[PDB]
């Protein structure tokens, strides 16, 4: 659950 | 195995090229004047400060309070280039991307002064881009607890910057850091390690290639991650000083994120 | 060059064996059951502590026993890293405020790679391998005291994945105390001259005794970091309990140690 | 007269001799 609970990092990412 | 190394090597450093648009190449030529770019404007007081807002980059705020939203705002556009040289790492964007948020979450900083220690001096920092210069007294005199932020970053920096280390050798430095098997929280430690382990001998070679002459300096690179473990973690308290002490010390919404539950 | 570099290697390893009674050798022959020695006495709940408490010599709540059989433990184990350091070549020709900063800074990161040597999954030897007290007790001690054991062992699960043994920790706890970027340093330069030297020969010891573990060299060198955040984190630990208890004096030499430390 | 090794009484007592 850390990409649920890194929104932002996880757009960067994705 | 050697030229998959130095092919590697390679891939990272036209990576960090790709994605960080200011280089320690640059910055040392703007500090020791052999660009054609014209020089920084020195900020060393409130009074040069105020002249060179005036003819180059009406919200009035604190002086200390504009240092800190302009910090966050680099730091934003870091967080930025760090995430997509991230991406060029082989093997990062096949791990689960909870670990792939970890790895960033908790490697960000550790990357950001590293790479500022590339725009420092003993008496200053480079700002905006190279435009300005902003001396260490200067920061350091900012009104309690704000003129306590940069000086630990200047310290690390003098010493960092003794290993005279160049653009080729901190691309595979900060891919070193983002691919660190002990960050808290991670699910798969194993192909992290994998892929470090191959960071590290491309590494070992790189610095052995590039500064024969230089003892050990393999092992005085990995003895200064964690130096930047001591520092994100003095950040880390001095803005909970900060967010407990003033009004509206609101972080960037990444920043927060980045934040929360971080040791 | 080589044969300078294992002669250190040497030094090392003999002043290693006179400081620590107690070595990664011995200690694995405890924790497999492959020694002569008899066997540790196993401290699992709050009845078997007293039921072993009379091979402990300690001279003066169950926690409160822990908290004082480990601040004794832990003063022994600074004479005997203070013993080894003085036996590094050129150590003690350093100026004593040099001296003294280093083993302030060091001597919690090698009480906690030593420590690593005495654990495993589940538990730790105490009082010289004549104990055994579990990893479970320890996290089921009142807060915060079952805190404090936790993290290290997180810590020596990973180290002891490394297999050093007793010849490449004398080097590497050589490293950790002549680290240059110690706060306070006068001299940096001749410290980091013997810190090199070291690293040359701890490089050479790594690749000789274990080879097949490609880069763990670089590896032990990021253990150095995970010691850090433990002693930051101990130091935490140790505010709340100097907050919250009741009479929780430190011996002073440990306070001595931990006084404007970072 | 004043400086770390005043600051630690004891370790500098553990370091001096041997
Ligand atoms: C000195 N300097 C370059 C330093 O740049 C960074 C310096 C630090 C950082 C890390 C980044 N820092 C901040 C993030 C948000 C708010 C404040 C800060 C500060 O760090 C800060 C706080 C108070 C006073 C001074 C700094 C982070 O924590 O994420 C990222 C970038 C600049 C840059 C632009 C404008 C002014 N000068
Ligand atoms: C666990 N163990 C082996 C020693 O382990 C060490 C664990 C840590 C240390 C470092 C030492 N820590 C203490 C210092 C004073 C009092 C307590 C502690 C604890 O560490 C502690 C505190 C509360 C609860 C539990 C532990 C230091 O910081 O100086 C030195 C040694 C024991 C335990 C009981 C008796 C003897 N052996």
């Amino acid at each position: 659950d850390a990409a649920s609970k890194h929104k932002q990092l996880s757009e960067l990412l994705r | 195995e050697s030229a998959d190394l130095r092919a590697l090597a390679k891939h990272l450093y036209d990576s960090y090229i790709k994605s960080f648009p200011l280089t320690k190449a640059k910055a040392r030529a703007i500090l020791t004047g052999k660009t054609t770019d014209k020089s920084p404007f020195v900020i060393y007081d409130m009074n040069s400060l105020m002249m060179g807002e005036d003819k180059i980059k009406e919200q009035s705020k604190e002086v200390a309070i504009r240092i800190f939203q302009g910090c966050q705002f680099r730091s934003v556009e870091a967080v930025q280039e760090i995430t997509e040289y991230a991406k060029s790492i082989p093997g990062f964007v096949n791990l689960d991307l909870n670990d792939q948020v970890t790895l960033l979450k908790y490697g960000v900083h550790e990357i950001i002064y590293t790479m500022l220690a590339s725009l420092m001096n003993k008496d200053g920092v480079l700002i905006s881009e190279g435009q300005g210069f902003m001396t260490r007294e200067f920061l350091k005199s900012l009104r309690k607890p704000f003129g306590d932020f940069m000086e630990p970053k200047f310290e690390f920096a003098v010493k960092f910057n003794a290993l005279e280390l160049d653009d080729s050798d901190l691309a595979i430095f900060i891919a070193v850091i983002i691919l660190s098997g002990d960050r808290p929280g991670l699910l798969n430690v194993k192909p992290i390690e994998d892929i470090q382990d191959n960071l590290l001998q491309a590494l070992e070679l790189q610095l052995k290639l590039n500064h024969p002459e230089s003892s050990q300096l393999f092992a005085k690179l990995l003895q200064k991650m964690t130096d930047l473990r001591q520092i994100v973690t003095e950040h880390v308290q001095l803005l909970q000083v900060i967010k407990k002490t003033e009004t509206d010390m609101s972080l960037h919404p990444l920043l927060q994120e980045i934040y929360k539950d971080l040791y």
